[PDB]
């Protein structure tokens, strides 16, 4: 399994989401910026790491990480 | 008092040859293979 | 109140940044309870192709 | 562009018709270099009183197939 | 499944795939990241492997001695050595035909024996081996002390001889005994075998373990030793009508201190090699009582550390802390010994091929091509592995609190201008150095030679003129008659190394000219271009501006996707990765360099280099394509003879080469596919899905197989180079 | 002489290669006429290449064993025994006209700076703006060391640095 982090210089945007294949990444209520939103990944055992996550984060240095980690039959992607 | 003899080559070559690297791979190959209980 | 007026020049210091040690625009700064207010533009990119961020009151220098 | 080219440095810059007259130890040439710095050893002793670049693109066969004769018509 | 390999790490023996197997192979020596690894466990891992290397270095040792002593003819050669070759071993293979062992019986042997390029020979013939019987001797010795260190080895695991943690760690009491007992002691004692046995059998004479303890070294013994006439034992040396092995023209001192070389055997005197490894032991067991032991007088290493901040602040804080980083860090000893280790080793090899310290040295051609050549790739390699350790000390071990202020984090501070500087002069010396050579060419390729540049290096000319190479007509310090230093020199030690320096036929001091300076800056080019990649790579491991939070991947991963313009090759092992090509490249200028100079010195025309050497189609056909004739001749249509292995290991080397670039050019995901497509056909084929894999079968993961292309390239490159150049020297002279 | 050589007047294999060079030249030109265009450039050649010869034996230039020039790259050595027009008079032409080059793009680039759009003055460049440049730093080297003794030659410590240390 793979660590998905989400920091609080999170704007929520909602582009992480739509950019996950696997919806591992969900929006859920906070009280710290303008949208009143903010990511969680309470799902990382479905990550594969393929890290579009990281592509659609607009804040600089980003507010989401995934650190690779232990591989295991379901975050390798085999569908054999 | 210590030569090996005439006939040494002949035998040692093929046993490091084919016999220590056969039991060396089949052990190994049980080696990794092994489940934990 | 809480930040510096819009069309002022800042200066940003936090390091992960991209633009730090440079020059940015202003635009507008939020006045509610947010962890980061301040929205700046700058003029170039960074490599992600993106030209505004939001920065923390202390990271960010009149000048 | 290319053909017309082509066909202009074979009436101009060669030895075409040295060529027709013995096309055995007469190698065909229709390049010629200009002489500066040294590159004028490139200029081969191609046969025919001419000095010159050996092409190997065969256009003088092509054109004694065709039947041309003269520089004029090329 | 969640099984038993390997058991130092649990997340790497979980996943069903096949990249356990590799990982569980590469990440076994890493001992700072199993499971459960405390410090002390791994300092005592790390000592019970160095017994373990010990006992291999040893048995290799006596492997080596045995097979010469066996298969050898080295009770033939001892009588004769500018003649009968080398026995390296003898070969008993079941594919030979007729004529391949009719054709490898050489040396004067029985059978396929080839010849051993490794100067095996010369060592033992110079420090006073004579027959089989000694060697066999020396074989069973080593083996038994291999077998002590290997039983040291699991001792000092045992759960009541474990030494604590702070027994390691001790800088102080370990280096007195370094540099007294180890250097210094052992140096002393080898000077002793060189006095008793290694001088006495270079007069005639067998000084065996029988009556060494009845047989004078020297006709006065220990008095003058004792009374203080330390120079009677320098009184009358060994004439230089000399015949190495017999009593003729035998002197009789055994400390002296001549210089040049030996004038039949071209080599130094054994006198001058015992006076030395006297003197330096008495230099390192006076050296070893720096520092502080259980007792008074030393020092401390930390005080010494702190006192060295200069005034005035052009250092920040100077060498406060690094006590505390040196001492608790492993990743910093292991790339200062490094660093130290290939510096030395170079040093090794630009020594023994100009001043050959073994009998009958310089005239076995081969002996010094494989010597130097091999010397030269080693150090190499363990510079690339310096580097590659201070990058890891970023990552792992530094702490920027404790180094606040020293000269560390000064280094870090300004590390674009170093990699800046280290960027213009590459580029300088490219431009310049590729530009010569391109117009050399030009004007060789058009009828004109003599418009080309040819630049005389005036500064190493001015060197060897004053060292008292007395050809350039400089006149200055050792070349000049009335200098202080060639006056009060002249008296002892200089009239050898003068003779030995104007010598035209030895190589030391060679006469150098236009393609040296060429050369030379070409070298120049790779050193700087390899320091510019790795320093790069080592300073840029903390993070960088393309991402600022390195650190926290560790050394080794991948990249960070195709986001930001996508990051190939980010870390620092991409950065040490990209180094290694850099590395063979520059070994390769410096050894195709060597052994051209060499080859056309040992055939006669030193004016073929002279003039060839300074346009590459020189080197294209003059050096490569000229000398590989007898090579590829190795077997043909019409028969083979000796140089047929080497013929065979030439095309080996490019096989290995070529399947080299397989691995770097195609990157993954492209054999990914391909591997599943082969897994659906061995699943559904009849008759044959009744054998399943256990691990499923997945492609190179992206860090694996730019190490494996890597070892091909490396691999493939070195075997390619050395059958060429055993080949080409042995075929000539051999 | 300068390091066991001798120049090339008196130096044997550089008239050994010279009459070679004329062999190889004249074999060529005996196989056409006296009025042919080929042996007209062959002449030429011969001109041009005994001239050569001659220029080069002039200059006194120092000739190997190879019977080839030698140049000498030592700014003492050089200007003592009269080889200053090698590499010392070389060199200080290159960095003149370098340094020039470089200080008109660097004055370019400060002028466009300055205005709305700096990269469309980039990729379209200013032509009228750049010839004027373009004369403006005949003479650099002064305005280079007055740009560095007034300390505007270098930026300070706003220049953005690797985050972080
Ligand atoms: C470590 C150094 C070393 C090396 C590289 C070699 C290499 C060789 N030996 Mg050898 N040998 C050595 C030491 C060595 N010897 C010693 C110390 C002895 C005395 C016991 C012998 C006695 C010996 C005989 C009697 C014969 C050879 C022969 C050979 C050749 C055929 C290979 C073979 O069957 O070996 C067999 C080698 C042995 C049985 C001795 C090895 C003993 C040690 C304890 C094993 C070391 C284990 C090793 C480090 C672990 C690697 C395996 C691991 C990767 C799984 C080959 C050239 C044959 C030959 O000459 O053919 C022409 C042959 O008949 N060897
Ligand atoms: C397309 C094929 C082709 C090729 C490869 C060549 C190649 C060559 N020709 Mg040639 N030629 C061609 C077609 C071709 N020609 C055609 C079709 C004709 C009939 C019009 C000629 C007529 C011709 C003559 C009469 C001569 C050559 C010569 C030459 C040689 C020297 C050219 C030279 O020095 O340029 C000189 C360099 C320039 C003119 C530089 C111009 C570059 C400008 C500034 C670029 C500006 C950019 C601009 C936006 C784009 C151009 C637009 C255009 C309308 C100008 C060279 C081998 C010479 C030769 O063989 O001597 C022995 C020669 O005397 N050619
Ligand atoms: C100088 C040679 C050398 C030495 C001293 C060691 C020493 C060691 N290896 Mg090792 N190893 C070596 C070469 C060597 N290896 C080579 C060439 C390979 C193939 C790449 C391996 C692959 C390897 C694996 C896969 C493992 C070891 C392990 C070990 C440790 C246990 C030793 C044992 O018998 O079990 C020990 C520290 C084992 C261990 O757990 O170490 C911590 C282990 O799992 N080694
Ligand atoms: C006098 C006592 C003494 C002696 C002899 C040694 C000796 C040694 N210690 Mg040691 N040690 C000592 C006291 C001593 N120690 C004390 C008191 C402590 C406690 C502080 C330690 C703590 C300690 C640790 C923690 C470790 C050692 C290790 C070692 C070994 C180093 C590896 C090696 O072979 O280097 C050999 C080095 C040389 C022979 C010198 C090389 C000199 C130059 C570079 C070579 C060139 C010279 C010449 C040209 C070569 C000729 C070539 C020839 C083939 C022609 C070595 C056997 C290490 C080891 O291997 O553990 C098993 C290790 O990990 N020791
Ligand atoms: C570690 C190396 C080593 C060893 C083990 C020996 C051992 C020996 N040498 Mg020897 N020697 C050595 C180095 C060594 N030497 C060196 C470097 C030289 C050159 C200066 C000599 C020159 C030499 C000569 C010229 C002679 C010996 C002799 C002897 C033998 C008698 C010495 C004696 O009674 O001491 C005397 C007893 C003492 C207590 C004095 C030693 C005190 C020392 C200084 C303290 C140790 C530190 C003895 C076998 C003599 C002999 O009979 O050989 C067969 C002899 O004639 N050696
Ligand atoms: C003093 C010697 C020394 C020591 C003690 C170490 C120790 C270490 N190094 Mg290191 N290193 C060294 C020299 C040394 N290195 C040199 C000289 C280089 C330059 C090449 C490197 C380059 C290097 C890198 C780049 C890395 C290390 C790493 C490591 C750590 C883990 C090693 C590991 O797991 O490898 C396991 C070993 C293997 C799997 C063996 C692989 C086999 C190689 C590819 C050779 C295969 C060639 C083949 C045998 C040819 C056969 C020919 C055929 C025809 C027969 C460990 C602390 C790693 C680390 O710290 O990880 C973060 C790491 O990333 N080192
Ligand atoms: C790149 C470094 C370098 C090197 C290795 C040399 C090498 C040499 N120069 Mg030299 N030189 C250089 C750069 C260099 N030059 C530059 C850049 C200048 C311009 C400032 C000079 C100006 C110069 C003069 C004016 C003279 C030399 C001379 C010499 C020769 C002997 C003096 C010497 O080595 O001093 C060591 C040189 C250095 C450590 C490098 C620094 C450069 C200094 C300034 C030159 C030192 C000159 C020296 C003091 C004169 C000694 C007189 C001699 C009779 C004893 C020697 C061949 C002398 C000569 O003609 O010899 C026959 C001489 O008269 N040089
Ligand atoms: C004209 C502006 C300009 C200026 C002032 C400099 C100045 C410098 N460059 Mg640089 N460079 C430039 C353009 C420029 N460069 C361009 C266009 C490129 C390629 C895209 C590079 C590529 C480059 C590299 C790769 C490196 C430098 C380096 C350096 C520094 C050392 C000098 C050097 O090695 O030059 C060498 C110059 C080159 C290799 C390329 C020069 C290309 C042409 C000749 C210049 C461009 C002329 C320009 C188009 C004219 C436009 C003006 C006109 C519109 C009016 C120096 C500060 C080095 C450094 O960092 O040193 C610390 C270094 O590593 N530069
Ligand atoms: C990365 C890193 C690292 C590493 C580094 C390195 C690897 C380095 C190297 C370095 C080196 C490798 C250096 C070298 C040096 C050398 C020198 C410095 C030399 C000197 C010399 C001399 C001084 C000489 C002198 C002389 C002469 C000239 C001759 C005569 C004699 C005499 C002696 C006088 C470490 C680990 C630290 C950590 C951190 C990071
Ligand atoms: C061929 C290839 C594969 C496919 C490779 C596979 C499937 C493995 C092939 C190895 C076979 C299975 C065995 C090779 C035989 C060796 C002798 C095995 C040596 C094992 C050591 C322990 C000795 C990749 O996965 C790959 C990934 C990234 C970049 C390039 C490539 C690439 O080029
Ligand atoms: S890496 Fe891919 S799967 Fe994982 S969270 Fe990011 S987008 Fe989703
Ligand atoms: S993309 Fe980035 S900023 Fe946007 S919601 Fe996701 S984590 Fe937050």
């Amino acid at each position: 399994a793979h660590i998905v982090k989400i920091y609080d210089t999170c704007i929520g945007c909602t582009q992480c989401v739509r950019a996950c294949p696997l919806d591992v990444l969900e929006m859920v209520p906070w009280d710290g910026c303008k949208a009143s939103q903010m990511a969680s990944a309470p799902r990382t055992e479905d990550c594969v790491g393929c890290k579009r996550c990281e592509t659609a984060c607009p804040t600089d240095f980003l507010s989401v990480r995934v650190y690779l980690g232990s591989e295991s039959t379901r975050s390798m992607g085999l569908s054999y | 008092p210590f030569v090996p003899p005439s006939w040494a080559p002949s035998v040692f070559v093929p046993l490091t040859g084919l016999v220590l690297p056969a039991i060396a791979m089949a052990t190994l190959f049980v080696y990794i293979e092994k489940e934990a209980p | 109140e809480v930040g510096p007026k819009r069309g002022s020049l800042v200066k940003i210091l936090r390091p992960e940044s991209y633009w730090f040690n440079q020059v940015g625009k202003v635009v507008s700064v939020d006045q509610s309870g947010v962890r980061y207010p301040v929205v700046v533009r700058f003029e170039n990119q960074n490599y992600a192709g993106v030209t505004t961020n939001n920065y923390a009151l202390d990271e960010v220098v009149a000048a | 562009i290319w053909l017309s080219g082509m066909y202009f440095h074979g009436a101009r810059f060669s030895n075409y018709e040295a060529w027709l007259s013995d096309p055995t130890h007469i190698k065909p040439s229709a390049q010629v270099v200009w002489p500066i710095v040294g590159q004028e050893i490139l200029n081969g002793d191609v046969g025919g009183g001419f000095q010159g670049i050996q092409i190997t693109s065969g256009f003088f066969q092509l054109w004694r197939a065709s039947g041309i004769t003269s520089e004029l018509q090329l | 499944a969640t099984k038993l390999f390997p058991k130092f790490s649990q997340g790497l023996a979980q996943d069903p795939t096949t990249r356990r197997i590799w990982y569980g192979l590469a990440m076994a020596h890493d001992f700072e990241s199993h499971d459960g690894m405390t410090e002390e466990n791994l300092y005592q891992k790390i000592f019970a492997s160095h017994f373990g290397q010990l006992s291999i270095i040893f048995l290799w040792t006596s492997g080596n001695l045995f097979h010469v002593a066996w298969q050898g003819n080295f009770e033939q050669w001892v009588t004769d050595p500018v003649h009968i070759r080398p026995i390296a071993h003898a070969i008993w293979d079941p594919h030979f035909g007729q004529p391949a062992v009719e054709a490898f019986t050489r040396g004067g042997a029985s059978g396929p024996v080839n010849i051993s390029t490794s100067g095996v020979y010369q060592w033992w013939y110079t420090i006073g081996m004579r027959t089989n019987q000694d060697l066999y001797v020396g074989s069973v010795f080593l083996a038994l002390v291999s077998a002590i260190f290997l039983f040291a080895g699991w001792l000092h695991l045992q759960p009541n001889f474990q030494p604590s943690l702070s027994w390691f760690k001790d800088a102080e009491s370990r280096l007195n005994h370094h540099l007294s007992g180890l250097f210094g002691v052992s140096s002393l004692a080898w000077t002793g075998h060189l006095v008793h046995v290694a001088i006495p059998e270079s007069r005639g004479q067998h000084v065996g373990w029988d009556n060494f303890l009845s047989v004078l070294p020297h006709p006065q013994g220990l008095t003058p030793f004792f009374t203080g006439n330390w120079a009677a034992y320098a009184q009358s040396p060994d004439t230089a009508s000399h015949v190495f092995g017999t009593a003729q023209g035998s002197g009789q001192a055994i400390l002296t201190f001549l210089g040049g070389f030996h004038p039949q055997t071209q080599s130094l005197w054994l006198t001058d090699m015992a006076h030395h490894h006297l003197a330096i032991a008495v230099i390192f067991i006076v050296a070893g009582h720096m520092y502080r032991t259980n007792f008074g007088i030393g020092h401390r290493m930390q005080a010494i550390l702190e006192a060295h901040t200069p005034p005035s602040g052009s250092l920040g804080a100077g060498h406060k802390g690094l006590f505390d980083t040196v001492n608790n860090s492993l990743h910093f000893q292991l790339g200062l010994a490094l660093a130290s280790v290939g510096t030395i080793t170079s040093l090794v090899a630009q020594h023994m091929y100009s001043l050959p310290p073994y009998a009958f040295q310089a005239i076995d051609f081969t002996t010094q091509a494989a010597l130097y050549t091999h010397h030269q790739y080693i150090a190499g390699f363990i510079m690339c592995g310096a580097f590659a350790h201070g990058a890891i000390f970023f990552i792992r071990d530094y702490d920027p609190e404790q180094n606040k202020g020293n000269v560390l984090a000064r280094m870090l501070d300004h590390k674009e201008a170093l990699i800046s500087h280290l960027s213009w002069v590459s580029l300088f010396l490219g431009f310049h150095t590729l530009g010569l050579y391109v117009h050399n060419d030009v004007m060789q390729a058009f009828g004109t030679p003599e418009k080309q540049i040819l630049i005389e290096p005036v500064f190493a000319q001015w060197i060897q003129a004053a060292h008292g190479k007395a050809l350039y007509g400089f006149d200055f310090l050792l070349s000049s008659k009335t200098s202080a230093a060639f006056a009060n020199g002249q008296s002892l030690w200089l009239p050898g190394w003068l003779d030995a320096i104007n010598n035209n036929q030895n190589s030391l001091f060679l006469t150098i000219g236009p393609g040296d300076f060429l050369v030379h800056h070409a070298i120049a080019l790779g050193l700087h271009t390899t320091t510019l990649i790795l320093v790069k790579g080592a300073l840029d491991a903390r993070g960088s501006k393309l991402m600022p939070d390195k650190k926290d991947f560790g050394y080794s991963f991948p990249c960070d996707g195709p986001g930001r313009g996508g990051t190939c090759d980010i870390s620092a092992y991409d950065a040490f990765y990209l180094a290694v090509f850099w590395m063979l490249n520059t070994i390769g200028w410096v050894t195709f360099y060597w052994h051209w100079k060499h080859l056309t010195l040992w055939q006669g025309n030193v004016a073929q280099f002279d003039e060839s050497s300074t346009y590459l189609m020189g080197w294209l056909r003059d050096y490569l394509w000229l000398n590989s004739s007898q090579l590829i001749n190795g077997y043909n249509p019409f028969g083979m003879n000796s140089l047929s292995v080497w013929a065979w290991t030439f095309l080996f080397g490019h096989l290995i080469y070529a399947t080299g670039f397989m691995f770097l050019i195609s990157w993954r995901g492209y054999w990914q596919e391909l591997i599943e497509t082969l897994v659906w056909a061995h699943e559904k084929t009849p008759l044959a899905n009744l054998v399943y894999w256990k691990d499923k079968p997945v492609a190179l993961s992206i860090v694996q197989a730019r190490l494996v292309g890597l070892a091909h390239f490396s691999v493939g490159y070195i075997f390619t180079y050395a059958a060429f150049l055993i080949a080409s020297t042995s075929g000539r002279f051999g | 002489d300068i390091a066991g050589l001798t120049p090339c007047s008196e130096s044997k294999a550089y008239a050994k290669l010279e009459k070679k060079e004329l062999k190889t030249l004249e074999k060529r030109l005996k196989q056409y006429e006296a009025d042919s265009a080929p042996a007209v450039a062959l002449k030429a050649t011969m001109e041009r290449t005994k001239a050569r010869f001659a220029n080069y034996a002039k200059a006194g230039l120092l000739c190997g064993n190879d019977g080839l020039p030698h140049l000498i790259a030592d700014p003492g050595l050089a200007l003592k025994y009269g080889h200053a027009g090698e590499v010392f008079i070389p060199t200080f032409g290159f960095l003149y006209v370098a340094g020039y080059i470089g200080y008109v793009g660097r004055q370019y680039l400060i002028a466009v700076k300055g205005e709305a759009k700096p990269t469309d003055k980039e990729i379209i460049i200013d032509v009228p703006l750049a010839t004027k440049l373009a004369w403006q730093g005949a003479g650099w080297p002064l305005a280079a060391v007055q740009e560095l003794q007034r300390g505007t030659l270098l930026e300070k410590e706003e220049n953005i640095t690797v985050s972080p240390r």
